[PDB]
């Protein structure tokens, strides 16, 4: 995002524009959870390809 | 539950109880195969158009 308006309160703008698309599903790291050659298995990593 | 199990796998860690793994095999195998005389009667026959 290019920045808008002051520093002051620039976290409750994106607080509220991120209310939405943040609950949604999930960002695209889960891997640190993950184990090695979880990675490597074909379930687990959508992200794999 | 069958959820809260579902992370503890996941990620590695032992939920205090065990398991005990079965399978399954198939092999194939040769084989000699003995019998004395006059074992059975086998009778012959006519045959039929």
């Amino acid at each position: 995002a290019a920045p808008a308006g002051p520093g002051a309160d620039m976290q409750q703008r994106f607080l509220n524009a991120w209310r939405q698309r943040l609950a949604h599903g999930r960002v695209r790291w889960v891997a640190e959870c993950q184990m090695t050659a979880e990675q490597f298995m074909q379930p687990d990593n959508a992200n794999l390809a | 539950s069958p959820v809260a199990l579902y992370h503890q796998l996941k990620t590695g860690l032992h939920p205090g109880f065990g398991f005990t793994v079965v399978r399954q095999d198939r092999f194939v195998t040769e084989n000699v195969l003995f019998s004395e005389r006059a074992s059975e009667a086998y009778f012959l026959g006519q045959l039929q158009v």
